[PDB]
């Protein structure tokens, strides 16, 4: 599964892996709410936002992110 | 012009399998046009729920008649928003194209809900096609919408089926 920016893909995988384990074992079992995947997320999201800055889609996304469709 | 479609599917599986599959939908053979998907934000809100916002890039091909009038578009960005309530085994999903909005806006609400009695996960979908800037007689736009709704009902349900099977196969 690829990132829109290929150079982020490997940071995505390691984030996803970690979250996949956190979600199944900790979150849905009601054990944890803690972001156990801090640094994988931070690395990943840093790469991805840097990639996003050069992107035309980014103001549409920034506007979309401030809608709450389950209002 | 506005069109609404409703569908409903029952996954005979538990909420964990179904939700974990939603987050792990791609890639799968029923969604080859999906090029990427990235997690923009994710956090637990004040009521115990998991809020996710993801970003997808998807390729497409307009139907031919429309082509002169448009405007050379292949790709589209799609935003995916989701809330997971683990105390109710409830997931709410909302997607929509981020771009080409002025041409055609396609929103989708899908609700996944575990029914303990039938030991199954009910997914209800509502899809909203909105279009001002009519451009062409609606019937082709309405038919295009029927064709895309029906194609994505099968694609998403087969894709989820697939992913669930293979996630348990481990």
């Amino acid at each position: 599964s690829a990132s829109f920016a290929p150079e982020c893909t490997d940071l995505k995988t390691k984030y996803d892996s970690c979250f996949n384990e956190w979600y199944s074992e900790k979150f849905l079992k009601g054990k944890s709410v803690e972001n156990e995947c801090s640094k994988q997320w931070y690395a990943y999201t840093t790469c991805v936002n840097a990639a996003l800055v050069k992107q035309g889609i980014k103001p549409a996304l920034d506007e979309a992110r401030e809608e709450a469709p389950f209002e | 012009m506005v069109l609404l479609h409703k569908s409903t599917h029952i996954f005979p599986t538990d909420f964990a399998s179904v939700s974990r599959a939603f987050f792990n939908r791609y890639p799968n053979p029923y969604s080859p046009h999906v090029l990427s998907i990235d997690t923009i934000s994710r956090n637990v809100d004040q009521e115990g729920n998991l809020r996710t916002t993801r970003l997808l890039k998807k390729s497409g091909k307009l139907p031919t008649w429309v082509k002169p009038f448009l405007r050379g578009i292949t790709e589209t960005w799609i935003i995916e928003v989701s809330v997971v309530n683990p105390a109710n085994s409830t997931m709410k999903t909302y997607t929509r194209n981020l771009d080409h909005t002025g041409i055609m806006k396609v929103e989708e609400y899908t609700t996944y809900q575990f029914d303990s009695a039938t030991s199954s996960t009910i997914a209800d979908s509502r899809v909203k096609f909105s279009s001002g800037f009519n451009m062409g007689i609606k019937s082709k736009v309405e038919d295009w919408s029927r064709t895309k709704f029906d194609e994505n009902v099968k694609k998403s349900r087969m894709g989820m089926a697939f992913v669930i099977q293979k996630l348990e196969e481990a």
